[PDB]
């Protein structure tokens, strides 16, 4: 084995694993997924005696179930349900990279209403909600809305979290530390604007989010992470399991 | 955070 040599002890056989996912998003204002995928990697740091056998299992027939597009694995995984089986190496190794596009979870659903004031004024309102079990939190949540090129200066209320004009960026920047599954939020912004070529109307960009939450996008589950040392003394029960989802947004935008 | 895994 070019990846792992053989003497490996430790007297407190335990091993991380990492699942790390990318969710990305194209919302038009009517509600309509025009496009949505996850990119994830599964990251193993194992702290295993000797030359373990392991099995890695997740819900993969595609209650609990999904459907992996395609996907790439690391030289230590005997390719041939039909389950990953590997002898990993130490420390931190990616066991595995893969893409989903079906039954993903969007964990925000973002609700813009923009209104026109005569040719002065902007009003838009923003509500964002957590489609996700109350029991987990979102973290490092960041709704971001274009403002036109003519703004004159921007008045914004919201009750959760902070939120910044910022004029270098052209857009207003609300960041909220927390927010837990099921939950509703709004902003208001009332952008006023200067006096501009009437011809040129103004493209909207898309209002985007980034947001960090404790489960995976895709509905990856993991199972088990069974370990087999025939020689040394340790048995599958005796290793001190971990698992930790992290999904974080990719380009996540919906049309206003 | 990690969470055990029976």
């Amino acid at each position: 084995i070019g990846w792992r040599r053989e003497g490996i002890k430790y007297r407190r056989n335990e091993l991380f694993l990492d699942v790390l996912e990318s969710v990305n998003l194209l919302m038009s204002p009517q509600g309509q997924v025009l496009s949505a995928h996850v990119s994830g990697r599964v990251v193993m740091k194992s702290y295993l005696s000797g030359m373990p056998e392991c099995k890695f299992g997740m819900n993969d027939k595609i209650k609990q179930s999904i459907a992996i597009d395609d996907c790439t694995f690391h030289q230590c995984v005997r390719l041939s349900e039909r389950s990953i089986s590997f002898i990993p190496p130490d420390g931190e190794f990616e066991l595995m990279r893969y893409r989903t596009t079906k039954d993903i979870i969007l964990p925000f659903r973002v609700i813009p209403l923009v209104r026109e004031v005569g040719r002065t004024k902007l009003e838009v309102k923003v509500v964002i909600k957590s489609n996700f079990k109350p029991s987990l939190l979102a973290q490092k949540i960041e709704v971001r809305i274009p403002t036109p090129l003519n703004t004159s200066g921007v008045q914004v209320i919201c009750m959760k979290g902070k939120a910044k004009y910022k004029a270098s960026e052209n857009a207003i920047v609300w960041k909220i530390k927390r927010m837990a599954g099921m939950k509703e939020s709004q902003i208001s912004a009332e952008i006023e604007l200067l006096p501009t070529n009437d011809k040129k109307k103004w493209a909207r960009p898309p209002i985007s989010m980034n947001f960090e939450v404790p489960f995976a996008p895709s509905g990856l589950k993991v199972r088990y992470l069974k370990v087999f040392e025939p020689k040394l003394n340790y048995s599958d029960h005796d290793v001190i399991k971990w698992v930790r989802y992290i999904g974080r947004s990719g380009i996540y935008e919906t049309r206003c | 955070f990690y969470r055990a895994l029976m």
